[PDB]
């Protein structure tokens, strides 16, 4: 923001507007800058459109420094202690709406973490130790899965009765579903199979199919009856719109 | 509870049909597929083909096709299973099984030309010249009979414990069976002892006392 | 369908020792195999479900594991009466299969057989007919040999030999031999008699018994 004819504003994607440089400098290459959350703060870049840091200080002895992207769709807004080394928040959107948000300890070590995927559906993880672990929970349309995380993975899970379902997404992105049962009885024991290819789950009683539970790419579930023999799918796959309708499937 | 029950034992001649029936009671016919099961001597269990219960498709397996049926009866939760132009490769014991925790008792099915014949029995006795000791054998010898089954049972005073079923063998003809019990001297033939012999099939059912010499 | 190749399809073992049985799939069957237990003349009984899963009602000397393609399924602290075939079970697919099956026979200390002789009885002879009779009681191992002799020389055919299966308590094993012939034979000689070889002895026993007495 430094001027209406000359410093072009540029659309920046992560709700913000860096100002960039007419024909140039002073001293080097382009300038610019964008007033971010109630406190605008400049810092010079390279190129003509934000390609470039902005640095700054807080309204309470502190510092920010808005790492925009080299390619003009990835807000690194960070917020560093006072001294720019420790953190205290790193929001880091995206164009496609992506957004991971995190707040950190009394020494840089990160303390929580909040990731927005672009359909809207959140993953927020909270009380992050130093091994990796931490509480963790899915804000999905409709409902929340609650379960743990480790560096390894993250795990969701959902009880209904002596069956217990698991939600597992690796710390790389890739999802997998598996399903336990206490009960010993082959007559209404519940077992399940997951398929990576077709990214669904299907459980079966006393040898008997009952039912596919689809894990879509659009971050939803489906569920889907077999006749009464379990020969094959019958109907149309539908929508979990509830984490009762969750737990009805598990019954 | 539950339980799948089938039709008795079947003594058909070459070339006839056999229809195997399993009723299944505890639960509901519908929601199963309903397997058939073969149990030849010599082979271990071979699936035949299974049933929709729902609508009645049969799907069968390789080695049944043609002479092989599977049908069912939903009004009585019943399902059947039909061997045409019996062989005797057919004679076996067939099960229907349902899920992974019920099997009906297996019918036994005996394909042959032999007609049904009761059988002779006669005592076994140590005969004199022998040496008696505490214990001492005695036993029933059951033969020319047809067709497969007949129940020993012995009877004496004292704990016999000691009884032997011997397996029959098919004697130019025939089956003959074997069958042997051990009690103390103190007990026969002081005392009376008696094999009895039940073949169903025949209904008829003999019984012999065992006589000293 | 899918294979079931179950090892080894025979089993010897001591009492109180642990017996693996092994099954291999020809493809994977995301642990669905099932153990059966199939005594003689029931049905086959479920003891192990979705590759290690206990059913209700049977003791935990019984187990399973494994995955993908490969599973196995052991019985320890083996009991007298574990005797059986054994199977597995796929059920991945509609189109069960089963192994060819294991025969769990108990190996225990061996054991002498005890041999009696049996004349014809009065009813048979009157019939026309004549069995001599040998009962080789309660023996191990199964491994036996009968040779008999009318007046001396050896008579090789027209012998039923029948083996009872493993006694489910002494783990032992009985067999009944009877030397059938015509009335009109039997009175043609005097001396029968019959010559029992087993592993417990280099001398066999031998029982006989002449017409005369």
């Amino acid at each position: 923001s430094l001027d209406e004819k000359n410093s072009v504003s540029v659309d920046l994607p992560g709700e913000m507007k860096v100002l960039v440089s007419k024909e140039k400098n002073k001293d080097g290459k382009y300038d610019l800058i964008a007033t971010v959350d109630k406190l605008e703060l400049k810092g010079t870049s390279d190129k003509n459109n934000g390609s470039g840091v902005l640095e700054g200080v807080k309204a309470d002895k502190c510092k920010v420094k808005l790492t925009i992207s080299d390619d003009l769709g990835q807000t690194t807004l960070e917020v560093f202690k006072e001294d720019g080394k420790t953190l205290v928040s790193k929001k880091v959107t995206s164009k496609d709406k992506s957004s991971t948000e995190e707040k950190f300890n009394e020494k840089g070590e990160v303390s929580e973490k909040i990731i927005t995927r672009a359909d809207g559906t959140r993953l927020e993880y909270t009380g992050i130790k130093s091994d990796g672990s931490g509480k963790a929970k899915e804000v999905l349309k409709g409902y929340v899965l609650e379960g743990t995380l480790t560096a390894e993975k993250t795990t969701l899970v959902v009880k209904e009765g002596t069956v217990t379902l698991s939600k597992n997404i690796s710390k790389s992105g890739e999802v997998s579903v598996e399903l336990n049962d206490t009960d010993s009885s082959a007559a209404t024991k519940k077992t399940a199979a997951w398929n990576s290819g077709t990214s669904t789950l299907t459980i079966t009683v006393n040898s008997k199919k009952t039912k596919d539970l689809v894990f879509t790419k659009e971050n939803t579930i489906t569920v889907q009856q077999y006749d009464s023999n379990g020969t094959k799918l019958e109907g149309s796959a539908v929508e979990i719109t509830k984490l009762d309708e969750i737990k009805n499937a598990l019954k | 509870q539950i339980q799948l029950v089938q039709s008795g034992p079947e003594l058909k001649k070459p070339g006839e049909t056999v229809k195997i029936s399993c009723k299944a009671s505890g639960y509901t016919f519908t929601d199963y597929s309903m397997y058939w099961v073969k149990q030849a001597p010599g082979k271990g269990l071979k699936r035949m083909g299974w049933i929709n219960t729902e609508t009645g498709e049969p799907t069968y397996a390789d080695d049944f096709k043609g002479r092989f049926a599977l049908s069912l009866d939903t009004s009585a939760s019943t399902a059947y299973l039909h061997i045409s132009n019996l062989k005797n490769e057919d004679t076996a014991t067939y099960f229907c099984a349902r899920g992974l925790d019920s099997w009906g008792q297996g019918t036994s099915v005996t394909v042959s030309s032999a007609k049904t014949t009761p059988p002779s029995v006669y005592p076994l006795a140590p005969g004199c010249g022998d040496t008696t000791g505490s214990s001492v054998t005695l036993g029933c010898l059951v033969k020319g009979y047809f067709p497969e089954s007949v129940t020993v049972t012995w009877n004496s005073g004292s704990l016999s414990s000691s009884v032997h079923t011997f397996p029959a063998l098919l004697q130019s003809g025939l089956y003959t069976m074997s069958s042997s019990v051990t009690v103390p001297s103190s007990t026969w033939p002081s005392q009376t002892v008696t094999c009895s012999v039940a073949h169903p099939a025949s209904s008829t059912t003999v019984d012999k006392k065992l006589e000293p010499s | 369908d899918i294979q079931m190749t179950q090892s080894p399809s025979s089993l010897s073992a001591t009492l109180g020792g642990k017996v693996t049985i092994t099954c291999k799939a020809s493809q994977d069957i995301n642990k669905y195999i099932a153990w059966y237990q199939h005594k003689p003349g029931k049905g086959p009984r479920l003891l192990i479900h979705y590759t290690s899963t206990l059913q209700p009602g049977n003791p935990s000397r019984f187990s399973g594991s494994g995955s993908g393609r490969d599973y196995s399924f052991s019985i320890s602290n083996l009991e007298a009466e574990d005797i059986a075939i054994y199977y597995c079970l796929q059920y991945d697919n509609l189109q069960r299969t089963f192994g060819g099956g294991t025969k769990v026979e108990i190996k225990r200390a061996d054991a002498a057989p005890t041999v009696s002789i049996f004349p014809p009885s009065s009813e048979q002879l009157t019939s026309g007919g004549a069995s001599v009779v040998c009962f080789l009681n309660n023996f191990y191992p199964k491994d036996i040999n009968v040779k008999w002799k009318i007046d001396g020389s050896e008579r090789q055919n027209g012998v039923l030999n029948s083996w009872t299966d493993q006694d489910s308590k002494d783990s032992t094993y009985s067999m009944s031999s009877t030397l059938t012939l015509t009335k009109d034979e039997y009175e043609r000689h005097n001396s029968y008699t019959c010559e029992a070889t087993h592993k417990t002895s280099t001398s066999p026993i031998v029982k006989s018994f002449n017409r005369n007495e």
